[PDB]
RNA sequence: GUGAACAGCCUCUAGUUGAUAGAAUAAUGUAGAUAAGGGAAGUCGGCAAAAUAGAUCCGUAACUUCGGGAUAAGGAUUGGCUCUAAGGGUCGGCGAUCAACUU
RNA sequence: AGCUUAUCACCCCGGAAUUGGUUUAUCCGGAGAUGGGGUCUUAUGGCUGGAAGAGGCCAGCACCUUUGCUGGCUCCGGUGC
RNA sequence: UUCAAAUGAGAACUUUGAAGACUGAAGUGGGGAAAGGUUCCACGUCAACAGCAGUUGGACGUGGGUUAGUCGAUCCUAAGA
């Protein structure tokens, strides 16, 4: 299997996110041998409130969660404030641009 | 003010053309300032300076077009432009052919299917045309081995 | 909304020419995103004191 | 511009395919531009036309090939239907609809099959003398 | 060039050296009729050979 | 530069009394793709040459860090 | 990338954005382009322009120093999409596996 | 820099017509082929040393500096008129 | 070709940024030979020159800058002197 890890504690805590919507954005828009609807045992999706945790035994790769995680942001309009970066492997977080007063 | 020099030492210092390299009109005074690769290279960490990714060149259309062209597609005569043998040389592809002949019958005989005699006649035949293809010389060396034993 | 946000873009992308600038090494003032998040309904008062 | 001023000129115009219809439409007309004497003007000498596409080629063979076309498959699927006449044109705004639909009627009863069984002669005889 | 002589050099040498305006002191003397230099040289007007 | 496998020959090196400066470094490698594992690397600077020994094994590593000389000098890292 | 192609057209890297400017849109010019019907009546003279043009197939006369003439001439076609067939290599005492553009 | 690696060429055994081997291109063989084993040039490639400590890509952290210092990654392949 | 800002007494022409285009790897690129000789780079800087302009310049004034046992000459001989 393997393992990746999202972190969203710096959004989360000024009130910008939700990680259960990010998670329910996830667990459905992850494709497997063509398109949604088929995570039967493979995948799978949890939050803990801070951490956003994945574990997949099929194709999934940390650009795709990229990908994914990018998308939902353009879609609440996150995009220009937030960007999905690693920390180390397989272990993400979402940070704030540079902005200073 | 003229930063001149200071775009110049920038595109020398990130490894990059000018044409990539941005200052930022509002610190002025700070750029004016230096004179030196040092300084330039703490305004590029600071972030002063930046190094503008590259301009795309994008092959999504190149591969689909060549995914067509696999599956059998713009290839007719509206398409082609140049003569048969400028597309593919008979020279190519008598070499091709030879080479393979060549090969299978070395084959059949280092394995044992066939005899050295009749290794040499079908080695001057396939030198000679009258075997098309490994289809056509199977089949020949099927009727020469099964008219042997009827004999 | 959507095809304002269609004819925003257009303006601001031009990227056929120069590559647009990362955000990584730009910033942005503070105000920018209080407009932004209030449209968005949100409260700044996690940010306020930061 | 150009192109069509210098192909679509009154001189150099053809055949109006409500007359292609007419002439495939009954038996003395097919078989008489089959036959069609020996012409020193005409290309192929007379013989070798093409009565869909109204054209005279050399030979036998220029004629498979022309068979063995778009263009010849344009025309074909071009003539299936109703010729398109004044009728239809004025019928359209109102104007002699009986006399439209009688000749409408007339073509799904007797003239088109007539046609059809032409054109199959036709090809089943090109395609054993050819 | 840029593989020259020693000769070449020397003389280019000179001539850089030569290649100024005159002295404001020379000016200021008495009974001077020197006004500028009519010698003076620049690369784009007359070759030096 | 130069690679050697005997010890005897490195331990003669040590001593040959020309040579004033060695190194050790370590890297951090995988074992065919499998394992990591601590390769360690003793080069010493002899006046033409560079003379250097590949250690796979930390334990005798150190005992060989531990019988050269003590007059030679060593840069770790 | 198209395409036979270091052709022509567009683009990446790198470079440049230099050549006195602004407002109107008369004639005559310079550089181009289109034109009904007729088609060399023009003119010293078809000058110039137009037309043809690539690739596949059919077919190709006199004459000939037999080597050519010859792309002679003259004719049928060319898009897109979905398919079919054929054209190969490596291992196993016919199969497993892999792969390219050529018709 | 060390080890290893090749077409041509050469050596030992043996003695060839039912003539055989062989190049895209037809030349070679009792003046000793095919076959079996072996020798050589080491251009050229492979591994290691050089050499990751360099360089490259990211993440930071001082923010009072006209040089301020840490952490991670840098892997495995495929194909051709 | 255009827009804003900066500089400046003054900006169609300078600098930065934002756009639009061009050369299109047989280049408007990156390097060299002959020739030139400091034209390279920096700091000041506009009287004359850059067929308009000019705060800009290959201009004007003042300085800095070209490091070789391994690149070359040097050596060899060629036609020849
Ligand atoms: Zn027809």
């Amino acid at each position: 299997a393997k393992t990746f890890t999202v972190d969203v504690s710096s959004p989360t805590e000024n009130g910008v996110f939700d990680p259960a919507s990010y998670a329910k954005y996830l667990i459905d828009h992850i494709k497997v041998e063509g398109a949604v609807g088929n995570l039967g045992n493979a995948v799978t999706v949890t939050e803990d409130g801070t951490v956003v945790t994945v574990v997949s035994t099929a194709k999934f790769s940390g650009k795709y969660l990229k990908y994914l995680t990018k998308k939902y942001l353009k879609k609440n309009q996150l995009r220009d404030w937030i960007r999905f970066v690693s920390t180390k492997t397989n272990e993400y977080r979402l940070a704030f641009y540079q902005v200073t007063p | 003010a003229n930063l001149r020099t200071q775009k110049r030492l920038a595109a020398s210092v990130v490894g990059v053309g000018k044409r990539k390299v941005w200052l930022d009109p509002n610190e002025t005074s700070e750029i004016a300032q230096a004179n030196s690769r040092n300084a330039i290279r703490k305004l590029v960490k600071n972030g002063t300076i930046v190094k503008k990714a590259v301009t795309v060149h994008s092959k999504s259309r190149t591969r689909a077009h060549a995914q067509s062209k696999r599956e059998g597609r713009h290839s007719g005569y509206g398409k082609r432009k140049g003569t048969r043998e400028a597309r593919l040389p008979s020279q190519v592809v008598w070499i091709r052919r030879l080479r393979v002949l060549r090969r299978l019958l070395a084959k059949y005989r280092d394995a044992g299917k066939i005899d050295k005699h009749l290794y040499h006649v079908l080695y001057k035949e396939s030198k000679g045309n009258a075997f098309k293809h490994k289809r056509a010389l199977v089949e020949h060396i099927i009727q020469a081995k099964a008219d042997a034993q009827r004999e | 909304r959507q095809k304002t946000m269609i004819a925003e873009a257009r303006n601001r992308k031009s990227l056929k020419n120069k590559a647009i600038m990362p955000r990584s090494k730009l910033t942005k003032s503070f105000g920018k995103m209080e407009e932004h998040m209030s449209t968005l309904g949100h409260d700044m008062s996690a940010l306020q004191d930061k | 511009g150009r192109y069509s001023v210098k192909r679509y000129k009154t001189k150099r115009r053809t055949r109006d395919l409500d007359l292609i219809y007419n002439d495939l439409s009954t038996k003395e007309s097919v078989q008489k531009l089959l036959n069609q004497p020996l012409d020193e003007t005409k290309p192929g000498l007379g013989q070798h036309y093409c009565i869909h596409c109204a054209k005279y080629m050399e030979t036998a063979i220029a004629l498979k090939t022309h068979l063995k076309g778009k263009v010849h498959k344009r025309r074909v699927k071009e003539l299936r239907g109703v010729p398109y006449t004044q009728e239809v044109s004025d019928a359209a705004a109102g104007y002699n609809l009986n006399k439209f639909l009688n000749r409408v009627q007339e073509i799904t009863q007797s003239v088109g099959p007539e046609k059809e069984s032409n054109e199959a002669l036709l090809k089943e005889h090109l395609d054993s003398t050819l | 060039a840029a593989q020259k002589s020693f000769r070449i050099k020397q003389k280019m040498a000179k001539a850089k050296k030569q290649n100024r305006p005159l002295p404001q002191w020379i000016r200021l003397r008495t009974n001077n009729t020197i006004r500028y230099n009519a010698k003076r040289r620049n690369w784009r007007r007359t070759k030096m050979n | 530069a130069r690679e050697i496998t005997d010890i005897k020959q490195f331990l003669e090196l040590t001593r040959r009394a020309d040579v004033k400066t060695a190194t050790v470094k370590i890297n951090k490698k995988l074992n065919k793709a499998g394992k990591p594992f601590r390769q360690t690397k003793f080069k010493v600077r002899g006046s033409s040459s560079l003379y250097t020994l590949v250690i796979n094994d930390a334990g005798k590593a150190k005992k060989l860090i531990q019988s050269l000389p003590p007059t030679l000098k060593v840069n770790r890292l």
